[PDB]
Parts: structure tokens; C-alpha cells; sequence
């Protein structure tokens, strides 16, 4: 039995931690919903 | 049971105590989470429940309560927020700037951020506080990083 609990406003912070890459990449998207790498 | 727009934890007392199995965005009195957290059950809020109301497993997206609501889309040039809800954790903006899904119906933004499977359904924003989709439905990368595409609903 699920429940759900509130965690926040959906704000844009400003000076939030910046960070990650920005990858290009070649996929496939299934009937399943599962994505995959196309090489 | 609560109706304030925002972002929610989607818990689940099946398991081991109380244990996060995602996150979702209430917004215009409509809850919207990835397909893979809820599986479509009903929720509830407090004394209240929230019955599926439209759903679809390759998009990977559900909402409750009415029909999707969010559309706004990531403009393809710059930096965006994922609003980490991370379980046990309090609530986070990540700013990044994101890459790109190329497939053969049309190229997705995606994130390249890799928190604990409880994260998914939470969402990801423009400056203007807007949802341009939902984290959690991605792949895993040559070097083993974790790659999520920005997945955005429509909005009839
Ligand atoms: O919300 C999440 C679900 C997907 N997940 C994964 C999946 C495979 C490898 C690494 N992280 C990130 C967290």
C-alpha cells in the first residue's frame, strides 16, 4: 500500500551545485519502456 | 488528504519499514510519477486515495487524479535543475547542463546524474520553476555512468 509524504516547493535555486556531463548518445527506447545504447 | 502543489516522496510499508520507492510532482490537483515506481497501484495521502488516471509503460509515465499536466520542454541549450528527493535525504537542486538521447523518432534531453532507484519520478526544471520532465527512466554508459533521459508527458 503506497503512500506519498511531501519533500518540497519546486523552485529553481540560485548558486544550486552545478555539475555532470552532457553525453550525445545513439539509443533505442522498446515496447517495454527500457532504453538501450544503439553502437 | 494533501493537494499542495510540490514535490513527494512515494513511500511503501510492504517491505522492511517504511522504504522510499520513488517521487512525484503535484501540480493543478493532478500527481504525476514514472510508470516503473507505482506499477499504476492507487496511492494514498493521509485518509485519502489517488486512483490512477492515465497511464503508459513505454513512456514510462502515470498520473493520478486527472490527465497529465505538466508540458513545458527543456529548450536544447541550457542548464536545468534536477530536484533530487533522495531517500531518507532532504530535497536538492543539481544544476547541469544536459545531453542528448538521439533516437530514430526524434532526440530527448537527458541528465547525467546517478542517485540511489528511490530517486526516480523526481523532477527536472527550467529557470522559470517549471517541470520539464521527470528523472529515472535512462541507461548505463560505456564507462558505467548513469545516463536518465529528460521524459516529458503531453499535456491534451
Ligand atoms: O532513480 C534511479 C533509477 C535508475 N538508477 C540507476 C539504474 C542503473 C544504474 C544506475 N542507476 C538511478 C536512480
Amino acid at each position: 500500500d503506497m503512500y506519498i509524504e511531501r519533500a518540497g516547493d519546486i523552485t529553481w535555486e540560485k548558486d544550486a551545485e552545478v555539475t555532470g556531463n552532457s553525453p550525445r548518445l545513439d539509443v533505442a527506447l522498446d515496447e517495454s519502456g527500457d532504453f538501450s545504447l544503439v553502437e | 488528504g494533501e493537494t499542495t502543489d510540490g514535490v513527494y516522496r512515494v513511500m511503501t510499508r510492504r517491505l522492511l519499514g517504511s522504504t522510499q520507492v520513488g517521487v512525484g510532482v503535484m501540480q493543478e490537483g493532478v500527481f504525476h510519477t514514472m510508470w516503473h515506481v507505482t506499477k499504476g497501484a492507487a496511492l494514498r495521502s493521509g485518509e485519502g486515495r489517488l486512483d490512477p488516471y492515465w497511464g503508459d509503460v513505454k513512456q514510462d509515465l502515470v498520473s493520478y487524479c486527472g490527465p497529465w499536466k505538466l508540458d513545458a520542454a527543456w529548450d536544447g541549450l541550457s542548464e536545468v535543475q534536477l530536484l533530487a528527493v533522495p531517500p531518507g535525504e532532504r530535497a536538492k537542486n543539481i544544476q547541469t547542463l544536459p545531453g542528448i538521447f538521439k533516437t530514430k523518432d526524434g532526440d530527448i534531453g537527458a541528465v547525467a546524474l546517478d542517485y540511489p532507484a528511490g530517486t526516480s519520478g523526481s523532477p527536472i526544471l527550467d529557470k522559470c520553476g517549471r517541470v520539464i520532465g521527470l528523472y529515472g527512466n535512462g541507461v548505463v554508459i560505456k564507462n558505467g555512468s548513469y545516463v536518465s533521459a529528460i521524459t516529458q508527458g503531453k499535456r491534451e
